[PDB]
Formats: C-alpha cells, sequence, structure tokens
C-alpha cells in the first residue's frame, strides 16, 4: 500500500530527492482542490501512473545485487558471475 | 588500572583490556568489524587501526591494530592521526569494492554497521571502475535469510555460531575473495542459538525471514523493554 | 550414495596415528580418496569428517581451500602448467596455447571424452628448466609448442 | 666457475652430490661422514650444548629470513612440565623462482633427516614433521625411504645410538596452497585447518602444533646443522668473511645461458653468479631487471650486480635477498605484464584472512590488465602507489602483502615510463543517468 495525505503535503520534494530509484516524482500538475478531505488521502491507484514519468531510462534492478526474475546473480551492471568455491581453477 | 595518552588527552583504563574495547569504553569512536565483546580479539579487517607512538617523543609512530593491542601503562595511540584515518577509510573502501548496491533493498538498512563505518571513515566517492564479485545464495531454513553478496569476510558468524554456541554447520569456504560464509549444504541452522546471527553479523547476509514478510525500518518501530 | 571403500578407511586411520588430534589426517584423507575416485565426491565430505570425528563444515572448508583438493568431477588425467614468473619469461604462454588447440578446451575445463583437464598451477620448483608443466604425478622440463601434441599421446 | 671442484670444507652441502644425479643412499651416505654429526651430538654434546653451537656458528635462516637458528631454538620454553615439543621443517617451496629445496631433498634426503636429528634432540622434541608440497612426488618417495633406512640402522625410533632419545619422524604431504610456508600458517595446515596465519605473540616457541612448543625451520637451515657438529663451530665461522656465517644455495634463472644454482659464500657478488655461473644473458637479450631471491622481493637494476649477496647488503639497495635464488628479465619483456602476473598469483595465494591483502591485491590486478591492455585511465598509479603504501609491513596480519607489493613498487620505481604508456583513456565510473545533471567537479 502506498498513500500520501495531500492536506497535509507542502511539495517540498525531499521524498523525491531521497529516491534511490526514482520512483516518487512531483510532477507539474497544481489541480488538485476536492470537496472533502478525506479524498486528499491518495493511495497507490492513485498515485501509479503508467510511464518512466521525469526520469526516462533508470532501473535501480539493474544495479542491485538481489537476484529477481529477468535479472539473476552477475547479471547486473558492472557484476562479476558468481565463481563456485568448488571450482578447480586457482 | 592503567594510564594512556589518546591524542594527547590522558586516560585510566583497564591494562588486561585491549586499546578498542578501552576507548571505546572512554566514549572514543575507532571504527571496527571482526572484533565483538564477547567473541575476543583476531585481527581480520584490519579496520580499528591507530596509530602508536613509543614514548611521547616518538613523531613517526606505527599503524596497529587497537583490538590486538593491549591498553598497557604509557601507551601513547593516535586516532585522528592523518594516516590512521587514511587507512581505516581505505579498508572501508576494499570492502565496497565488491559490494552490492542494494540498501534500498536490504533488511539491515537503517540498522547496518557497514552502513555506519563508512559515513563514520567518511568515504562517500568511488574511485573502484572494475567488476563486482557476486555469490548465489543458499536456504538457511524458516527463521535465517542468505544474501552472501553483502559480506565484507569479518569472520564473526563462524566465530560464534562454531567457537561461542559450538555449532557444526556453519562454516567459511573457498579462499582468497571467493570466501564464503554458509552451511556446507542448502538446510535448516541446527543451533539453537542461530537468530543471533542476524545482530552478530554486521551486514545483511544473515536476516530475519520472520521480519521480511512484513519488514519495516528501524526508525518506523515501536519499542518497549519487555521480558 | 558415497561409502569409503575399507582400503580408504584404513588409509585414513593410518593417517590418523600418526597425529595428536585425528582433525590433522583431513588433508590426506581428503588426497586418499581422491587418488581412488579422481575427485573428491560430494558424499565423501560427510564420510570422511565421521572417520575424523570432526565437523563436515570443517571438512568441506579445507577441501574448498587446498586447490589440488578437486570437489568438481576432473578428467583421467590432469595437465598442470606453471603459470608463475620464471615460467612466464621462458615462455608457458605458447604452451598454455599449444595445449588449448590440441584439446579444443580453455584452462578451467575437461574435454568431451574426458582424458583430460587444463589447469594452470603455480611455481612447480623447477624453473631452471622452465616451461615446466605436470601431467597427472610426472613432470614435465624444457617444454616447447612443438612437442605438447606428443607428450599428450603417452597418456592415453 | 664452469668447472666447480666441491671439496667437503668448500662445499658442505653439494660435495656429496652424484653425477648421476641419483638420491645418495645410507650406505653411500655413512661413506661420506654421513651421520658423524649426529654421533657426536647425541653422545657428547648436551641438548643446550648443541644450541650454543648453532649459535655460536651463526646459522641464519634459509628460508627467507635471516633469523639466527640457534636464537630461535634458545627462545624455546625452559619449563620441564612442557615434555611434549615439536620440530617442523617447511618443506614447502612454493615462492615462485624457488628450487633450492628440491635438490638436497631428492638428490641428499639422509642430510635433512640427520639434520633433524641433530636439531631434534637440541629442541627435546620427540616427533619431526617434513612439511612437503605434495607436486614433489621424488622428494616423497625419496625422504619416506630415507627415514625407513635411518629406523633400521637404528638413527630413528627408540634408544637412538643407546641414548635414551626417542625420535619419530614423519611426511606430511600438502595441498596446493603457497600461504601453507608462513610459519604459524604450516602448524594450521598440518592440524588439519585451512592455513589461514596465526597471530604472534604468543609465538609458537611457547604454543604452536596442538598448543604444544614448536619450532619451524627450512630444508636449508636444518641441511647446514650436520656440517657444523661434525667440522666444529670454528670451520663454519671460516667458510667465508662474511657477516653472514657459512654458505648458501644460491643462483640465477630466467633466459640465462647456463640456469641453475649453485652452493656459495655469501658476498659473492649477483654479477659472479650471473655471468661465471649463469654464463650472462642468452645471446640477442640485454639485462634489464633482477629480483634478489623471489616473487616476494623488490627489482634491482645492473647497477646494483656489484652488491655482495648478504642479507645487509640488497636490504640497503632496497630489496631483501629472500632465498638468494635470482632471477633476471631480459629488455624483451614489459615490466607491466610481468608485475600483473606476480600480482595474480600473490592475490589468488591469499588466504582471505584480511581486507588490505584479501581485497586490496584484487584491485591492483585488475589495473595491470587494464594497463597492460592500453585501457588505464588517469589516477591508476596513484592507486597502485597508494595500495603499495597500505599493504605494507605492519597493515597486514601476515607477511603475504608485504612481500607482494615488494616486485610492484619496485617496477614503478625504476620503470614507471612503462606503466605510465598503459593510461590512454579518459577516467571514468559513472554513466550518464538521463533527468540529472551531472556534479562537475573540476
Ligand atoms: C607468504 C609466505 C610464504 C612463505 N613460504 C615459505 C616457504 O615456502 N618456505 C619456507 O621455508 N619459508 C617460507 N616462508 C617463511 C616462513 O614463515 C618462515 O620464516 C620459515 O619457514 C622459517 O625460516 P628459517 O627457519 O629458515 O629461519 C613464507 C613466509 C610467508 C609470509
Ligand atoms: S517530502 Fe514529499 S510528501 Fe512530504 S511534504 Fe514534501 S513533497 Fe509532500
Ligand atoms: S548490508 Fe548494509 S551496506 Fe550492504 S546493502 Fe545491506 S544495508 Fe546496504
Ligand atoms: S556473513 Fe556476516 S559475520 Fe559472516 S563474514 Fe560475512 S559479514 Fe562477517
Ligand atoms: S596477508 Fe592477510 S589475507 Fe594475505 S595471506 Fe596473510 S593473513 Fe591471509
Ligand atoms: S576490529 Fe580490529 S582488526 Fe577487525
Ligand atoms: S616458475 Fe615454473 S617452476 Fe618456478
Amino acid at each position: 500500500f502506498f498513500r500520501i495525505n495531500f492536506s497535509r503535503c507542502i511539495f517540498c520534494g525531499l521524498c523525491e530527492e531521497a529516491c534511490p530509484t526514482t520512483a516518487i516524482q512531483l510532477t507539474p500538475d497544481f489541480e488538485m482542490g476536492e470537496y472533502k478531505r478525506q479524498d486528499l488521502v491518495y493511495e497507490k491507484e492513485d498515485l501509479l501512473i503508467s510511464g518512466p514519468g521525469k526520469y526516462p531510462e533508470y532501473n535501480f534492478y539493474r544495479m542491485a545485487g538481489m537476484a529477481i526474475d529477468g535479472k539473476d546473480k552477475g547479471e547486473a551492471e558492472n557484476e562479476a558471475k558468481p565463481i563456485d568455491v568448488k571450482s578447480l581453477l586457482p | 588500572m592503567a594510564t594512556i595518552h589518546v591524542d594527547g588527552k590522558e586516560y585510566e583504563v583497564n591494562g588486561a583490556d585491549n586499546l578498542l574495547e578501552a576507548c571505546l569504553s572512554l566514549g572514543l569512536d575507532i571504527p571496527y568489524f571482526c572484533w565483538h565483546p564477547a567473541l575476543g580479539s583476531v585481527g581480520a579487517c584490519r579496520q580499528c587501526a591507530v596509530k602508536q607512538y613509543q614514548n611521547a617523543e616518538d613523531t613517526r609512530g606505527r599503524l596497529v591494530m587497537s583490538c590486538m593491542t593491549p591498553a598497557s601503562d604509557g601507551t601513547f595511540i593516535s586516532i585522528d592521526d592523518e594516516e590512521a584515518k587514511q587507512f581505516r577509510e581505505s579498508v572501508v573502501e576494499w570492502l565496497m569494492t565488491n559490494h552490492p548496491h542494494d540498501c534500498p533493498v536490504c533488511e539491515e538498512g537503517g540498522n547496518c554497521h557497514l552502513q555506519d563505518m563508512t559515513v563514520m571513515t567518511g568515504h562517500s566517492f568511488r574511485r573502484y571502475r572494475f567488476t563486482k564479485r557476486t555469490h548465489r545464495n543458499q536456504d538457511l531454513g524458516p527463521f535465517i535469510s542468505h544474501e552472501m553478496n553483502r559480506c565484507i569476510a569479518c569472520y564473526r558468524c563462524v566465530r560464534y555460531y562454531k567457537d561461542y554456541a559450538d555449532g557444526t554447520d556453519l562454516g567459511v569456504y573457498g579462499a582468497h575473495d571467493n570466501v564464503y560464509f554458509g552451511r556446507p549444504e542448502d538446510g535448516t541452522l541446527e543451533s539453537e542459538f542461530s537468530g543471533n546471527l542476524v545482530e552478530i553479523c554486521p551486514t545483511g547476509v544473515f536476516t530475519d525471514k520472520t521480519h521480511s514478510e512484513r519488514y519495516n525500518r528501524k526508525w518506523d518501530m515501536q519499542f518497549a523493554p519487555s521480558i | 550414495a558415497f561409502e569409503l571403500s575399507a582400503a580408504e578407511r584404513e588409509a585414513i586411520e593410518h593417517e590418523m596415528h600418526h597425529y595428536e588430534d585425528p582433525r590433522a589426517a583431513s588433508i590426506e584423507a581428503l588426497k586418499i580418496v581422491q587418488k581412488q575416485r579422481g575427485w573428491v565426491p560430494d558424499g565423501a565430505i560427510h564420510a570422511i569428517a565421521d572417520v575424523l570425528g570432526i565437523p563436515a563444515s570443517d571438512v568441506e572448508g579445507v577441501a574448498t581451500f587446498y586447490s589440488q583438493i578437486f570437489r568438481q568431477p576432473v578428467g583421467r588425467h590432469v595437465i598442470r602448467y606453471c603459470d608463475s614468473v620464471p615460467c612466464h619469461i621462458n615462455g608457458y604462454q605458447g604452451i598454455q596455447a599449444a595445449l588449448e588447440k590440441k584439446l579444443n578446451i580453455k584452462p578451467g575445463q575437461t574435454t568431451f571424452d574426458g582424458r583430460f583437464t587444463l589447469l594452470p598451477t603455480c611455481c612447480l620448483g623447477n624453473c631452471d628448466k622452465g616451461p615446466m608443466m605436470m601431467i597427472d604425478e610426472d613432470t614435465h622440463a624444457h617444454l616447447t609448442p612443438e612437442a605438447i601434441p606428443e607428450l599428450l599421446e603417452r597418456y592415453k | 666457475a664452469k668447472n666447480i671442484i666441491r671439496t667437503p670444507e668448500t662445499h658442505p652441502l653439494t660435495w656429496r652430490l652424484r653425477d648421476d644425479k641419483q638420491p645418495v643412499w645410507l650406505d653411500e651416505y655413512r661413506s661420506k661422514n654421513g651421520y658423524e654429526g649426529a654421533r657426536k651430538a647425541l653422545t657428547g654434546l648436551s641438548p643446550d650444548e648443541i644450541v650454543n653451537q648453532v649459535k655460536d656458528a651463526g646459522l641464519k635462516g634459509r628460508g627467507g629470513a635471516g633469523f639466527s637458528t640457534g636464537l630461535k631454538w634458545s627462545l624455546m620454553p625452559k619449563d620441564e612440565s612442557m615434555n611434549i615439543r615439536y620440530l617442523l621443517c617447511n618443506a614447502d617451496e612454493m615462492e615462485p623462482g624457488t628450487y633450492k629445496d628440491r635438490l638436497l631433498m631428492e638428490q641428499l634426503p639422509h642430510l635433512l633427516v640427520e639434520g633433524m636429528l641433530i636439531s631434534a634432540f637440541a629442541l627435546k622434541a620427540y616427533r619431526g614433521y617434513i612439511f612437503l608440497r605434495g607436486e614433489y612426488i621424488e622428494a616423497a618417495v625419496n625422504l619416506r625411504r630415507a627415514i625407513a633406512e635411518a629406523t633400521e640402522a637404528g638413527l630413528l625410533g627408540k634408544n637412538i645410538m643407546g641414548t635414551g632419545f626417542d625420535f619419530e619422524l614423519f611426511v606430511h604431504t600438502g595441498a596446493g596452497r603457497y600461504i601453507c610456508g608462513e610459519e604459524t600458517a604450516l602448524i594450521n595446515s598440518l592440524e588439519g585447518r585451512r592455513a589461514n596465519p596465526r597471530s604472534k605473540p604468543p609465538f609458537p616457541a611457547t604454543s604452536g602444533a596442538w598448543g604444544k612448543p614448536t619450532c619451524v625451520n627450512n630444508v636449508e637451515t636444518l641441511c647446514n646443522v650436520p656440517a657444523i657438529l661434525a667440522n666444529g663451530v670454528e670451520w663454519y665461522q671460516n667458510i667465508s668473511k662474511s657477516k653472514d656465517a657459512g654458505t648458501k644455495l644460491m643462483g640465477f634463472s630466467g633466459r640465462v645461458k647456463n640456469p641453475g644454482l649453485w652452493e656459495l659464500p655469501f658476498g659473492t657478488t649477483a654479477r659472479e653468479i650471473l655471468e661465471d655461473y649463469a654464463g650472462g644473458m642468452r645471446d640477442g637479450l640485454k639485462f634489464k631487471a633482477w629480483q634478489p631471491g623471489g616473487a616476494g622481493t623488490d627489482f634491482l637494476t645492473e647497477a646494483h650486480l656489484d652488491l655482495p649477496m648478504e642479507f645487509e647488503s640488497i636490504g640497503k639497495a632496497g630489496s631483501r635477498l629472500g632465498t638468494a635464488l635470482a632471477m633476471a628479465v631480459d629488455h624483451e619483456i614489459n615490466m607491466v605484464s610481468l608485475v600483473r602476473n606476480l600480482e595474480e598469483f600473490f592475490a589468488r595465494e591469499s588466504c582471505g584472512w584480511c581486507t588490505p591483502c584479501r581485497d586490496g591485491l584484487p584491485w591492483s590486478v585488475k589495473i595491470l590488465r587494464a594497463l597492460e591492455r592500453g585501457e588505464g585511465q588517469p589516477g591508476d598509479i596513484e592507486t597502485l602507489e597508494q595500495l603499495c603504501r597500505f599493504l605494507g609491513p605492519g597493515k597486514t596480519f601476515c607477511a603475504h602483502a608485504p612481500g607482494a607489493v615488494e616486485p610492484l613498487q619496485s617496477a614503478i620505481k625504476y620503470f614507471r615510463e612503462e606503466f605510465e604508456a598503459g593510461i590512454k583513456q579518459p577516467f571514468s565510473n559513472t554513466h550518464l543517468i538521463n533527468g540529472i545533471q551531472p556534479n562537475l567537479l573540476k
């Protein structure tokens, strides 16, 4: 779940400056007026867009060493392939 | 018991202790990894380096390991010596050469001794441009998770699991920079005290799976002293 | 399921009688089983441990530390070439290239027939006679890229 | 020089070598004054007297460092309660460029057996272990046959020479690691443990093999003992006039006309060994540099060829005597690729105990490989130099790395131009992230 209370938000961009994944981004939009304050509480359904946003081509998972579907151990950037301790090479 | 001189200031410490233990107990901050208050001193990571002078007139001392050096009376040491600071930062840099970029997705973030020492040594710039070593992980049962990529080879786990808890299923395998710490084969750690590894390991190789399911950072936890 | 042969068991036991702690026989115990199997099968680690009364993790650590102890299958005749500096000046690189061509493999792997395994080794203590190589337990000195094809034939 | 006549007094360690290069066995060994020094010591001199004689002789270690064997034997505990003691022979010889031990063990096995027998009596040791590398197949069979022959003759076993001294000798074969050569690592390897070095103090003298008083000595060091207890201390002191008393198996290798090793007194200049014995560089090759004694020694130039082969002379020159087995580098050899080979060895022979040696040496190998491939970037030589200073004595847990940076620092010192040709690319460890303007450090 991801919840942002825009009733308290001051739009400072400290959170966007803090991501190591360029996921959270403040976009050029200013029209968010509401009738009930409870509707100023946005969830992931009201936050997750369908594109990369201001940062066009950055994938933290291509830099991380943690294996995921698609990237196995040794398949990240600047990463060597796992060498078994039972290898015969000295 | 003994009088030592750290960075000019004089301190009264127990001569039976090592300079690391003594200075840490004085409130002085020296980076460390391989040493543990309960597992003793081994002198592996070479991180607790301090410059030691023979007397008060010595201006060209030597870099020694505070954990492997007695807090003897008449000891002149400097933690702020430039060479000591440079060497201590270099040790962290060498450990960062093959360290994975997985802070955001590791369960030790905000509770990691390695993160604390990197910052304490003031190492924020990378010069290494070559490849980082990788290791495949193992299944260690339903309580402890394995992520060998985040290892720094301090040997704390094997010294606690085997020399303190007397376990027989954890070990160090391989040689040189391909040293691996885990079980001889995939399976559940059999020690009834295997959980202490999560706090013993200074990195995120051993983590708590019971928490990983609903993981939250240390700063977001409400804690209370309980029995 | 790996099972130590009676001969191997007796060999390890004899070694244990030459030292105070039975653990001191671990290195040789790994070499005995290897001499009879070509390498140390994964099952051997536990079996050797039961004979020496030491944690299997300890036996595995020794095996994965010492290079000559093989924890991965190897060919019938292992070929070890000196890659040290004296032999580097003498020209081991040519010998390595010759071996790679005649065998169509690279350092660290076995041939399809499973007859040879090309592994680099450190100094072999014979630089005055380099380049140097060891096939099986036989040492070969004054190596020349032209003699490689013939030398390998001897190890049918 | 070309035809060296070997008289027992001038060549105490090689005068018995046969021309057929076959192993001299008990009968032949005793014919050439064999086990006489043992007889004199076991039945005549007290254990303490033997120690004093070796100390007076000035027998220094021939395994690398020149520590007094007698002093080392004298630092042994004086507690009678500590009855169980051990003597360990460092037969392991994996330092690239060294082959002296093979000659003695494979051709003169009884010489080592006798040296250990006398040395054990002095150290009051009941068991002795020859830590031999596995690659030495012949030495193993030869030493084992020698021990069997000696036991039959009653030189090893119980009540040796009717003295009541009981000594059992065992040959331990190794499994490939070079670190096992380090004294404390040898003890750990002997106990069937990963050959990770130990820390001193405590020193192996009080608590070594299985926590028992232990003494580690090189094959050559032990093979020098028999002659001292047979020909006398005075003879050994007058063998030469150098501060380093005694003879040493010295030699030269590396594209020289006659590569090999020769028993020579300390003081023989490297020039003599290179020209009189090695026969000079092979026709068509010019001398560029030379390592005094091992892959872990600092490179010296032609100007240092007139320096005597002693521990102090080479040290002042800026290197170490080491094993005294020198290696010659010709002009056709690139220093960067040579040091890359040295580092690749030193880096993979690391045991992985301390960060400086485990993660620092691998970095250097990558920089050297980049330099030899023309992919060097500015700052590479500085990192190499910083590594050499931060992997120096005291910083690492043992002396594997301190000696691994000795060749590197020297090559950069005398042949920097070769390391500079490598840097051909601009420095860059960061790619360009779109959307983020980079901090342009100037
Ligand atoms: C990395 C390393 C490798 C060594 N290898 C050997 C070796 O192969 N043979 C040897 O005799 N000493 C070797 N040594 C030195 C031993 O630790 C020790 O000094 C020697 O066995 C005793 O010397 P001595 O008895 O001749 O005085 C090595 C030392 C280091 C640091
Ligand atoms: S940090 Fe982000 S969520 Fe918090 S007030 Fe600033 S812009 Fe809003
Ligand atoms: S172990 Fe510490 S430094 Fe390493 S990725 Fe995890 S949190 Fe970051
Ligand atoms: S797993 Fe943890 S305790 Fe063990 S060597 Fe690695 S960092 Fe140290
Ligand atoms: S210097 Fe350190 S890492 Fe290298 S062999 Fe010695 S103890 Fe091991
Ligand atoms: S904490 Fe002192 S050497 Fe590691
Ligand atoms: S370098 Fe090849 S035998 Fe020494």
